């Protein structure tokens, strides 16, 4: 069979909606588990270093 | 709106300012750090990152 998207929703017998709208529970994530940024609101106004 | 003097790192007097509205309570918790890249501050003995 296939995926639950019925492209051919063109005047189909099963009037209105019969198609099994399933949730994709499997959502993969590379990167970093972040919610909040540590944000540098007012950067440091030019300083001299060794 | 709320107004803040910039993070004190200056050898100089302060100029006159006119303020009115003050909070009841110390809401500066959202502050992660002052001027991280300096050795030194100036006025109103603050804390750095916790």
């Amino acid at each position: 069979i296939l995926s639950p998207d019925v492209s051919s929703k063109s005047l189909s017998a099963y009037l209105d909606s019969a198609v099994a709208n399933g949730p994709e529970l499997i959502i993969e994530d590379t990167g970093l588990c972040t919610s909040f940024m540590l944000l540098d609101n007012i950067p440091s106004a030019h300083l001299t270093k060794e | 709106p709320f107004c803040i003097p910039i993070p004190q790192v200056y050898p100089c007097i302060t100029a006159r300012r006119v303020h009115y509205a003050f909070t009841s309570e110390n809401n500066n918790d959202s502050l992660f750090s002052t001027n991280a890249a300096s050795i030194d501050t100036a006025f109103g003995e603050n804390a750095a990152v916790s």
